């Protein structure tokens, strides 16, 4: 899975 | 050749859980460009924050901040669904250009970071020394973060299913699931990976009826 | 008054173990000045690094660095004996002046940090929210660092004593103590406070003849 | 006791 970003 | 220009530390961005994910490895010759696709961390997120970092440590905050920006206007969607292409490009003069583009919406933001930014020679040597010394601890931190990220997702997913089950979820199940969600949230703040995995398991153990 | 011009986040410096120590509290009115006296972390330290930080988190690295400078020329002495007065002064234009002075010699170093430095308003709001959401993990990290700094001091005093014991330390004691030192050095890089205290205890146990 | 600085 892609890595994830918060925000 | 006996000399050439490199970027002296790894360059990358913070990803879910406070870890550094590298886009350009330490000592890569300049100019260079690399991109990688990321997604959002939680459901219904309409922005991502791009925190640009220089350094070798797995905890994002242990690296040097080069800058940050938000990419807004993502259509709110399930976590993992948006495709946000992040590109780092360092030119022959050391200027770093970072862009983030949401593929569905076409929205893009970028920043330009001057070549003088970041750590100096002494700080570069200290960063590399500390990273080598802490290699095993940083690996354990990444494992802990992988598990917290799984735990955090399970906490959201379960709340979502509780809220969607309404009165179809029996009351006694609800009470047990709620107290399990509390225990999981508490463990998530700790630094003990097994404790988080155990409170994930205890939550699964009371969620069977919810799992339908 | 319904309006105060304040510094929006705490201002401070990193102290031993990577914790932020506050000199000016968030929401302090400007202009303002406050000072605190620090010492050195290890014996015979001839310099201190003053790492200036803005933010509310107890882990130094989670706050925003505003600048950093060294004060060198400290007379070699046991850790804790030198006195280095650090002063933060924010003037009415929001420029922060930070100085470090060795109280023994009067040698001093200072930097000036412009009013625009640091986190913007959106980042300020996030930082305050993060500090509230992480209040317990931060207190735990503070406790962890207290234990790490002790463990680190014990490493150092032990290694010194092994050097002071030389040829006279029976090989059997030396092996045991070296393995325990390695074990403590490894535990200090982790985040398990009790594991560090345990390794300090094991090191203490193999160290009894060393006095 | 005073807090300490590395360096």
């Amino acid at each position: 899975n892609r890595l994830m970003l918060t925000g | 050749v006996l000399l050439l220009d490199v970027t002296p530390l790894s360059l990358g961005i913070e990803t879910m859980g406070g870890v550094m994910t590298t886009l350009i490895a330490k000592n890569t010759t300049i100019p260079t460009k690399h991109s990688q696709v990321f997604s959002t961390a939680e459901d219904n997120q309409s922005a991502v924050t791009i925190h640009v970092l220089q350094g070798e440590r797995k905890r994002a905050a242990d690296n040097k901040s080069l800058g940050q920006f938000n990419l807004d206007g993502i259509n709110p969607a399930p976590r993992g669904m948006p495709q946000i292409e992040v590109t780092f490009d360092i030119d022959a003069d050391g200027i770093l250009h970072v862009s983030a583009k949401d593929k569905n919406s076409g929205k893009e933001q970028k920043i330009t970071i001057k070549a003088s930014s970041g750590l100096n020679e002494d700080e570069i040597q200290k960063m590399v020394r500390d990273a080598e010394a802490n290699a095993e601890a940083d690996r354990k931190f990444e494992e802990l973060v992988q598990t917290r990220n799984q735990g955090d997702h399970l906490l959201h997913s379960t709340r979502k299913q509780v809220e969607e089950a309404g009165d179809k979820l029996p009351a006694d199940d609800k009470t047990a699931i709620e107290s399990a969600l509390t225990a999981l949230e508490t463990a998530l703040k700790g630094e003990d990976k097994a404790a988080i995995e155990a409170k994930m398991q205890e939550l699964a153990q009371v969620s069977q009826k919810l799992m339908e």
